[PDB]
């Protein structure tokens, strides 16, 4: 199970550039893939997707137009080509792997990411900026607009880690289901509209900024970010 | 010879006793049976 | 309905497209399966299961042998079945045709053609010639039998060897002759061990059973 | 010349033993007890995409997730609520006979007349269905798999034994014998220490599992013994037979308490099967369709008539909701 | 009195659509074009033949323009499906096993659209030109005058079928003479043949003589007053093998002997 990506650079506006990723170590024809951005001071955002059989597409609202993404089972690599680049576009982009079925993990695992430099929405609101604390409970809630729960039982919230200099982890997937490699000290729960994270014990490698993600209707949205200063 | 030697040595019990607790255990679990619209999954 | 729910549905569909493409490529080809008992010569017809592949005028055939009360029950779908006899052996002769009795007759089977091979037929004139053992001792009625006014004799061949194949295999025909109502045939042949031509016959009689089944489904029978 | 007699004083002795114990039958405890009534049960589901006859099916413990076997050579996993397919796994060989699920829903296992039992994993971080072990060592068919946890497994065989294997090595453990014929169906107990196989010698042993040794066998069938279920508090046989006859057993009277049959029933029967609190139970037959049957009484209560060739599978959900049966004519039905 | 007919085409048309649907076991590449044809037989029942009883009883009109072509199509219908099942029983006895594979529902429904194209496309400008030109359908009362049509649609409708099946007849009966060369397996390929004969010389003895009439009433003109009194009892024969058909092609399965004595 590896993702690299490749390409970036520095380009002028109105130009275009295009990007690759190349995946090993799975069976790449089975998933679907995504492309998610983050901007120095943004945050997350997501961009675009297409299905494992090339099947469906989906494009964000300010990318429509301008973006294309393609897939090429074969050599197992992907592309997204961009042009009429705007300073807007200055950002990190990840490649990330999904595949849906009965009792599957969709937002597993991530990629290391590539620079590109340049020059109805269902609202997920997170507010603390930063929260100081080893050995002590810490409890990081988000709020949403509207009901993530559906009439089939489902309620679809995502929990996220993001460590200094590495890529995000998948910690819990929706709203109480812990991913495997994570250890027990985690948990989750919430109902409707409102959502805690609960760390029993905090340890040296518990430090970054959490992230909520919501998954009932595209686009995807992200929240602001809460950072934990220990 | 063993074998049957090995067998005959059964602590038994009557027929009606052990038919008696049939019957018990059926009726002790009877409202949790859901084949004996709001409800049903399917 | 949710989005991983319509990814669930496409996942599907497509496992239905490749559960599809597989099954032309299966149809293809004609099942076989091999009976018969030891020394009866099964190995050369042709030359936990054991399985063979050969292929005569592109059409390719898939033979079955296993190592029979409970196995059988999942051979019912084949196209023929193989059975092969020793005609050289008079001791054992009864043996084949309890067996054959007791597979032409099995219900699961009601409807499978057979294939008979009589084999080793070069042993049985040496024998029948050298005259150091007789037909009589073992078959009271070979006394009394008589060639058929209809035999067609391979030239040059003694007619004392003629009479030996044909109550030989009249002896099998009688059994499949007394039950079966029309629905299912036998289709005797003498072979040897140095035969070639037995891949050909087999291609004929399966053309044949295809063909009784395409009359059939047409209301002409 | 001496130890026949002595076997046949021993069989007198114990046939002596048991007829003093009879003293009541099911059919006169009963009759103070109201009928089942009439049971209607109608098609929700229909499962399609199998090319052949299907032989083997089994229910996980989450009542939604279930496994198939058939003779084109694949293992579906289905999800009964939606009809969507989960998984497709090919097998090495088409001969397929029997399946089975992990508790722990990890795993899944078959085998056939190749003479081996293959356990698959489920759950890998590539995404792919592998092949995790095979299990050599039986000398006839395999007729029956079934777990005890993530590395037992007991099979039972063509070659008149039973054994239990260590997944982690391979290796056998315990070899049970003292059948005469051809072994066919297994069901183990609800608290994983005893189990009960049938066979074609018109027998059926009870066994210990931590001791290989045989503790009971009964008798009665006049025919080969095709499957076996296990009554619900753990002190009851269901078993069926080509002879068209159902016959109840206790473990502690030793002996027989009731005998399912019917005049018009011609055919042999392929499958066995109890609901949870024990009251019907659930039979298939060679005339192409299922009766329901009450299991103190001994009557007909209903009747599924849905296919178009034998039932040979049949199953009950771990909650109770729902029945699932499978055919020749490659199709599975779910009855509620 | 001659009624009868009607009550018993209309009473095996249904007989056998109703042995296809309630007797299930019967593979549909095969046993649904037999239904096809059952419901042509049994529109041409029910649309034309009740109406030119009418115009016997009156010996005048009244109807016509429609009526004529509504007559046209469903017995080319009949015709067709005819000609379809010669061809398939050809294919299905020279070349068994690539039949096998071939068989298919997408062949059925291939056949059926094929036949009933063909079937609309000769009524079509029956109206057409009788609603514009009355002399056309009424002449001194009801028939088609027009040679523009008699002499086209009939070879299209009749003669052209015919030489296909006769082709087909004599190849099938040498295939079927060949193979028995090489016991039940030979016995089996002679009611065969026997079936064959029997059919195509009940369609060549029914159909002909109409359309002979029919073309030289045309291009010989032969007192018409003979032609027209030959018309008007030849197109009733004709109409009686449409009631023959479901039959004859049916009652030789034991299957279909067993439900139509059962069901009836
Ligand atoms: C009378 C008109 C309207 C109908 C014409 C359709 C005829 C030509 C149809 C009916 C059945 C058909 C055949 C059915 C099966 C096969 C086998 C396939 O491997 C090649 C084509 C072939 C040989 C078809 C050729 C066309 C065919 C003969
Ligand atoms: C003149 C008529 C009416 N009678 C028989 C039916 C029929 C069929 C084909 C054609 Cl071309 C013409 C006709």
């Amino acid at each position: 199970v590896q993702l690299v990506e490749s390409g970036g650079g520095l380009v002028q506006p109105g130009g275009s550039r295009k990007l690759s990723c190349s995946a090993s170590g799975f069976a790449f024809s089975s998933f679907g893939m995504h492309w998610v951005r983050q901007a120095p001071e943004k945050g997350l955002e997501w961009v675009a997707y297409i299905s494992s059989g090339s099947g469906t597409i989906y494009y964000a609202d300010t990318v429509k137009g301008r973006f294309t993404i393609s897939r090429d089972d074969p050599k197992n690599t992907l592309f997204l080509q961009m042009t009429s680049l705007r300073s807007e576009d200055t950002a990190m982009y990840y490649c990330v792997r999904s595949i849906y079925y009965y009792g599957s993990s969709p937002f597993d695992f991530w990629g290391q990411g590539t620079t590109l430099t340049v020059s109805s929405d269902i609202v997920m609101t997170q507010a603390t900026s930063s929260v100081p604390v080893p050995g002590e409970s810490v409890s990081i809630s988000c709020r949403s607009s509207k009901s993530l729960l559906h009439s089939n039982g489902n309620t679809y919230l995502y929990w996220f880690l993001q460590r200094p200099g590495q890529s995000p982890q998948l910690l819990i997937y929706r709203m109480s289901n812990l991913a495997s490699g994570v250890p027990d000290r985690f948990s989750g729960s919430g109902s409707g509209t409102a959502f805690t994270l609960t760390i029993s014990r905090l340890e040296a490698e518990d430090v970054g900024v959490y992230y909520c993600m919501q998954h009932l209707e595209y686009p995807l949205t992200f929240g602001a970010g809460t950072k934990l200063e220990l | 010879v063993e074998q049957l030697k090995m067998e005959a040595n059964i602590d038994r019990i009557k027929v009606s006793k052990a038919a008696a607790d049939l019957m018990a255990y059926c009726e002790a679990h009877a409202k949790e049976d859901p084949l004996l619209a709001s409800e049903n999954p399917f | 309905v949710s989005a991983e729910d319509k990814a669930a549905a496409e996942r599907s569909k497509m496992i239905d497209k490749n559960l599809r493409e597989d099954g032309e490529k299966a149809r293809r080809t004609l099942r076989l399966l091999l009976l018969g008992a030891d020394n009866s010569g099964k190995s050369t017809i042709v030359k936990g299961i054991f399985e063979t592949k050969f292929q005569v005028d592109k059409v390719n055939f898939h033979m079955f042998d296993v190592g029979r009360r409970k196995w059988i029950q999942c051979f019912n779908d084949v196209t023929a079945i193989i059975f092969v006899v020793d005609s050289s052996d008079y001791n054992r002769l009864q043996e084949a045709l309890n067996d054959f009795k007791s597979i032409w007759n099995n219900r699961w089977l009601r409807t499978i053609s057979v294939i008979l091979f009589l084999n080793k037929q070069d042993l049985l004139a040496e024998k029948v010639l050298a005259g150091k053992s007789k037909i009589e001792d073992y078959f009271p009625e070979f006394a009394r039998y008589t060639t058929p006014e209809d035999a067609t004799p391979e030239p040059g061949e003694d007619p004392r060897v003629t009479r030996a194949k044909y109550f030989i295999r009249k002896e099998f025909v009688d059994i499949s002759t007394a039950s079966g109502d029309g629905r299912h045939i036998c289709y005797p042949h003498f072979t040897c061990a140095v035969d070639t031509e037995n891949a050909r016959r087999i291609f004929n009689d399966c053309k044949d059973i295809i063909l009784q089944m395409n009359l059939r489904e047409y209301n002409l029978v | 010349d001496q130890l026949r007699q002595e076997a046949e004083q021993l069989k007198n002795q114990i046939r002596d033993a048991r007829k003093a114990c009879a003293d009541a039958t099911l059919s006169q405890i009963t009759n103070n007890i109201d009928p089942v009534g009439r049971i209607q049960m109608r098609t929700r589901r229909t499962l399609r995409g199998h090319l052949a006859k299907i032989y083997a099916m089994h229910w996980g413990t989450d009542s939604r997730l279930l496994v198939s076997a058939s003779q084109d050579g694949k293992l579906i996993i289905w999800d009964s609520y939606t009809t969507n397919k989960v998984h497709a796994i090919p097998l090495r060989s088409s001969w397929v006979m029997t399946c089975a699920y992990a508790p722990s829903g990890n795993y899944v296992a078959c085998g056939g007349l190749d003479n081996i039992c293959s356990i698959y994993n489920l759950k890998t971080r590539e995404g792919n269905v592998r092949v995790s072990r095979e299990l050599a060592g039986h000398t006839g068919y395999l007729s029956c798999c079934r777990f005890l946890d993530d590395n037992q497994i007991v099979t039972s065989s063509g070659d008149t034994t039973c054994a239990l294997w260590d997944i982690e090595t391979g290796q056998q453990t315990t070899t049970f014998t003292g059948h005469t014929g051809d072994v066919m169906s297994l069901s183990l107990a609800p608290d994983t220490r005893l189990f009960v196989s049938g066979a074609c010698d018109a027998s059926a042993k009870l066994w210990d599992v931590r001791e290989g040794m045989c503790r009971q066998t009964f008798t009665g069938h006049e025919s080969d013994i095709n499957a076996i279920c296990f009554f619900p508090n753990g002190n009851a046989f269901a078993t069926g037979s080509d002879d068209a006859t159902c016959r109840l057993f206790d473990l502690r009277a030793d002996q027989e308490l009731m005998t399912y049959s019917h005049d018009n029933i011609i055919c042999g029967i392929t499958s066995v099967s109890f609901s949870k609190s024990g009251r019907l139970l659930l039979a298939g037959y060679d005339d192409f369709n299922c009766n329901v049957w009450d299991a103190l009484k001994a009557d007909r209560a209903g009747v599924l008539a849905g296919h178009d060739n034998r039932v040979s599978c049949l199953g009950v959900t771990d909650d109770g909701m729902a029945v699932a049966t499978g055919s020749w004519d490659s199709f599975l039905k779910i009855w509620n | 009195s001659i009624v009868i007919i009607i009550i018993m085409t209309i009473g095996g048309n249904i007989l056998v659509i109703m042995a296809v649907s309630m007797e299930k076991k019967l593979h549909n590449a095969t046993n649904y074009f037999l239904m096809s044809l059952a419901i042509a037989d049994m529109l041409v029942g029910l649309l034309v033949m009740p109406l030119s009883l009418l115009a016997i009883l009156y010996d005048y009109v009244w109807l016509c323009p429609v009526w004529i072509s509504l007559d046209v199509l469903f017995s080319t219908a009949s015709i067709m499906h005819l000609c379809a099942i010669s061809l398939d029983r050809y294919v299905a006895i020279r070349n068994p096993i690539e039949h096998s594979r071939f068989n298919s529902r997408t062949k059925a429904i291939m056949k059926i659209a094929i036949v009933w194209a063909i079937s609309i496309g000769v009524s079509v400008p029956i109206p057409v030109i009788g609603l514009r030109d009355e002399e056309k359908v009424f002449v001194n009362t009801c028939v088609l005058n027009d040679p523009n049509f008699v002499l086209i649609g009939s070879f299209v409708a009749f003669f052209i079928p015919l030489t296909i099946m006769v082709i087909t007849y004599c190849l099938t009966i040498y295939v079927l003479r060949r193979q028995a060369l090489m016991m039940q397996a030979i016995n089996n390929e002679r009611k065969a043949s026997k079936v064959l004969g029997i059919v195509f010389f009940v369609f060549l003895i029914m159909w002909c003589p109409f359309f002979i009439t029919n073309i030289l009433s045309v291009l010989c003109e032969c007192n018409q007053k003979l032609m027209e009194k030959l018309l008007n009892v030849f197109v009733w024969i004709g109409y009686v093998c449409s009631g023959i058909n479901p039959l004859v092609y049916t009652l030789f399965n034991k299957i279909y002997r067993r439900a139509f004595s059962n069901y009836l």
